[PDB]
């Protein structure tokens, strides 16, 4: 059982990593043979922050629009958001703030908001430079950081870190 | 000149050490039929090694087979098969029970191919093992019998199972909104405590985890087909909403199999169906593009079920819209090249063919021994 149960959606374009991001946070699996989401799927995780259970109940959503739920409603009630873009395709950084209008057109207001640049493994195709989302998260209101998936650098971090500052709004 | 015998000298038996074999009086036999098999009671077995009534019945089964008694090997096993069978008649609603026996008559099964003699079944046996091989008696024709009995019993196993979760699944899969922003009862915790106790059950009684993961995986495949079922019939629950609900409940059933290990069963292939129709639901329904990615996704649903529930579809905000009668016919036609069955409901008594392991074990004859509590004290080592 747990003390609270934190919904967290992750958005942003297909093909960046987020349903490696959960399956990495969620049971340390990444697959590099990753079937696209279709609608909106879930996976769950309970940690302790201020030595309590926290569930982070983690809906997964469609990057592609052929494959999108018909409606962002199901926003409602999240308390965390993860957005992310791949540090190697720019236009999948471009596409954040297009997602991050959508989010805030349907979410709460105290939703806690984290840029996440993924596959921070593959440094030598880099197209967003740190500084660059860094900027514009923090003109955003957004925290920011950079993960793998693949090699699992800062994803337990990038959850944790969330998790706990919803933890500190909500408790 | 003659003899009668006389110091009047007779015949005495060699002292040896436990030679792992268990033998009795042919008038005591039903004696030990009935406290090894009829009233016996699984839990009397708490704290040995599980299966330890087949290691037995094969001990007694070897010492016959050394004393070259064909009557007691016939008698023992015809015995103890319809022995087995009569528990199983009396206990047909007893999960435990018939969980208990199948996992006996399967090791009961490994034993006497383990020891058959055919050095097919022997190639993982250690020298101390291949030493407690029948000698003289091949049982293939019992093994046979014995095939047939385990999957008597695992359908029994089966009907069991189903009979306890049918009553839940619609309720818990479909009637019972559990996650936020999508706006006699069970939950869906429920069906997992109960999948639970069935689990511990057959684990605790030792039951190959083959077979295992088969139960499961045909558990999973009635509720995919309950849940579907009950869905092709009703608008009320054919709604975006549901799909992420059923989404959801589907990811539960799968993290639970995870945490079991029993993710390879095959169990959450079983429910592609339904998966795909929680999908179908969520998804948009108005252009020729929607069509065609609905087709494309929809792999697992038949044409007459696809359409079935874009015809049930119901919005429940009035800011939604039914799908037309023209993207129906566009799937319509867009599905021709299909071969699908002719019913639209999914069979959800269809019976996966189970396939039985044969699982030899490490476990020495000499090295066994009954505990008091059976009350088979009237069985004499050898
Ligand atoms: N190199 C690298 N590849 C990744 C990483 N995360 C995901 N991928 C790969 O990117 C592809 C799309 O990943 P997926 O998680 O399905 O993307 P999603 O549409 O955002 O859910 C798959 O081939 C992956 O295995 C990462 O951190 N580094
Ligand atoms: F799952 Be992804 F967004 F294709
Ligand atoms: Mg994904």
């Amino acid at each position: 059982e747990y003390d609270y149960l934190f919904k967290v959606v992750l958005i942003g374009d297909s093909g960046v990593g987020k349903s490696n991001l959960l399956s990495r946070f969620t049971r340390n699996e990444f697959n590099l043979e990753s079937k696209s989401t279709i609608g909106v799927e879930f996976a769950t995780r309970s940690i302790q922050v201020d030595g309590k259970t926290i569930k982070a109940q983690i809906w997964d959503t469609a990057g592609q629009e052929r494959y999108r739920a018909i409606t962002s409603a199901y926003y409602r009630g999240a308390v965390g958001a993860l957005l992310v873009y791949d540090i190697a395709k720019h236009l999948t950084y471009e596409n954040v703030e297009r997602w991050l209008k959508e989010l805030r057109d349907h979410a709460d207001s105290n939703i806690v908001i984290m840029l996440v640049g993924n596959k921070s493994d593959l440094r030598h195709l880099r197209a967003v430079p740190t500084d660059e989302a860094r900027a514009f998260a923090e003109k955003n209101g957004l925290s920011f950081i950079e993960t793998s998936a693949l090699d699992s650098t800062n994803v337990e971090a990038a959850f944790q870190t969330i998790l706990t500052e919803i933890y500190r709004i909500v408790s | 000149l003659y003899f009668q015998g006389a110091m009047q000298v007779t015949v005495q038996r060699k002292e040896k050490d436990f030679q792992g074999m268990l033998e009795y009086h042919k008038e005591d036999e039903a004696l030990l039929i009935r406290n090894l098999v009829t009233d016996l009671k699984p839990q009397m077995l708490s704290g040995t090694v599980p299966c330890l009534p087949a290691y037995i019945l094969y001990m007694c089964i070897r010492h016959a087979d050394y004393t070259n008694d064909d009557l007691k090997v016939h008698s023992l096993l015809t015995s103890t098969i319809n022995g087995i069978k009569k528990v199983l008649k009396k206990h047909n609603d007893d999960f435990e029970m018939t969980s208990f026996w199948l996992s006996n008559t399967c090791r009961l099964l490994h034993c006497l191919k383990q020891y058959s003699g055919d050095e097919g079944f022997m190639t993982q046996n250690t020298a101390k093992q291949n030493e407690h091989c029948l000698k003289n008696f091949d049982l293939t024709e019992y093994r046979q019998v014995l095939s047939d009995l385990s999957i008597q019993i695992y359908q029994q196993l089966i009907k069991i199972a189903e009979g306890v979760l049918q009553p839940m699944i619609v309720s818990a899969m479909l009637e019972n909104e559990s996650i936020q922003g999508l706006s006699n009862s069970y939950c869906l915790e429920a069906i997992i405590r109960q999948m639970n106790a069935f689990h511990t059950v057959m684990c605790d009684q030792g039951l190959d985890p083959e077979i295992i993961l088969q139960v499961f995986k045909q558990l999973f495949y009635m509720i995919n087909a309950v849940t579907l079922n009950n869905l092709l019939l009703r608008k009320d629950v054919c709604s975006w909403s549901t799909g992420m609900q059923l989404r959801y409940n589907i990811s539960q059933l799968e993290e639970w199999l995870r945490g079991r290990n029993l993710h390879q069963s095959g169990a959450v292939q079983t429910m592609e169906p339904l998966i795909q129709a929680a999908q179908l639901l969520q998804l948009k329904k108005k252009t020729q593009e929607d069509a065609e990615a609905i087709c494309s996704l929809c792999t697992s649903l038949s044409t007459q079920q696809i359409v079935k529930i874009l015809n049930l579809y119901t919005p429940l905000n009035e800011f939604e819209e039914r799908v037309t009668v023209a993207f129906i016919r566009t799937i319509q036609a867009q599905l021709q090249e299909r071969n699908d069955p002719q019913q639209l409901l999914l069979d959800a008594k269809h019976m996966f063919p189970v396939l039985f392991p044969f699982n030899p074990s490490s476990l020495t004859m000499d090295s066994i021994h009954i505990p008091a509590c059976l009350n088979l004290e009237f069985l004499n080592e050898v």
